[PDB]
């Protein structure tokens, strides 16, 4: 699980640009004030290799 | 569940935002689409599968 | 699940010595490998990591080497705070971790 | 700083089952996974299992069937580790660690000594 993908951002990335922001992505109305949930979901995900 | 009601629906507007922030579904897990762009595309057929 | 063993299970030597220790493993796992430290009634503190590697804070005079099945841990001058137990993790497959069954350092 | 605090000792008999804490304080919870590290005395260390935050799955060893059940609050940054069926085998320091940045356990908790007797 060492790699990880991002699957929610707010606008495509630009060419050759990192972003390495873990910050909770709100998919709702409802603010998330850092804390996932309803509407919140944590932007990276792993893969999990076997 | 092994007899699970299937419904087809076609030839409507399906508000899905509206649909996501209704009730407290303690599931929304989409596949192959991000929920917030269901409204950014059209399908050819919705089966619900109740 | 992958079995650890390591060589000497006991060893003993004096102050500003060489010491060797061998840790063999059964199947490959490639380069990952974690040399630890326990000292008695303590938590053990990591000390090498990807089995060259050298973990932050930790002493410069420990150094380990080995890839592939035997892997090594040298010590280039013993210190008296350097006597413990060294265990050797194998974290190529979690499905079972296997530590190492135990160096203890003992003052000759 | 990261500090991994864990509960106090605890007492059982055998036949009866624990469930240890590990509290995750400083840092990103979400990312790094915290493995728990058993020690019997006068025996070398034994992985018991681990909980994987990114990925919300818990991991158990091929040793330990069904024995260990693991579970968190991620509101809470608190991993908890459940052992059933203690023995009289299962009197152990039961450590939690933390597998940050490069699979290895840098931060290892206090430590608490779970013992199992009549």
């Amino acid at each position: 699980y060492n790699y990880l993908y991002r699957l929610f951002r707010k606008s495509n990335l630009k060419p050759f640009e990192r972003d390495i922001s873990t910050e909770i992505y709100q998919a709702g109305s409802t603010p998330c004030n850092g804390v996932k949930g309803f509407n919140c979901y944590f932007p990276l995900q792993s893969y999990g290799f076997q | 569940v092994y007899a699970w009601n299937r419904k087809r629906i076609s030839n409507c507007v399906a508000d899905y935002s509206v649909l996501y922030n209704s009730a407290s579904f303690s599931t929304f897990k989409c596949y192959g689409v991000s929920p917030t762009k269901l409204n950014d595309l059209c399908f050819t057929n919705v089966y619900a599968d109740s | 699940a992958i079995r650890m063993t390591q060589s000497p299970s006991t060893l003993s030597a004096s102050v500003g010595d060489r010491v060797t220790i061998t840790c063999r493993a059964s199947q490959t796992i490639n380069s990952w490998l974690a040399w630890y430290q326990q000292k008695p009634g303590k938590a053990p503190k990591l000390l090498i990591y990807d089995a060259s590697n050298l973990e932050s804070g930790v002493p410069s005079r420990f150094s380990g080497s080995g890839s592939g099945t035997e892997f090594t841990l040298t010590i280039s001058s013993l210190q008296p705070d350097d006597f413990a137990t060294y265990y050797c993790q194998q974290y190529e497959s979690y499905s079972p971790i296997t530590f190492g069954q135990g160096t203890r350092l003992e003052i000759k | 700083q990261v500090q991994l605090v864990e509960s106090g000792a605890e007492v059982k008999k055998p036949g009866s089952s624990v469930k240890v804490s590990c509290k995750a304080s400083g840092g990103n919870f979400n990312m790094y996974t915290i493995s728990w590290v058993r020690q019997a005395p006068g025996r070398g260390l034994e992985w018991m299992g681990r909980f994987i935050p990114i990925a919300n799955k818990a991991n158990y060893a091929q040793n330990f069937p069904g024995r260990v059940t693991i579970t968190a609050d991620k509101s809470t940054s608190t991993v908890y580790m459940e052992l059933r069926s203690l023995t009289s085998d299962d009197t152990a320091v039961y450590y939690c660690a933390r597998s940050g940045s490069y699979d290895a356990f840098d931060v290892w908790g206090q430590g608490t000594m779970v013992t199992v007797s009549s």
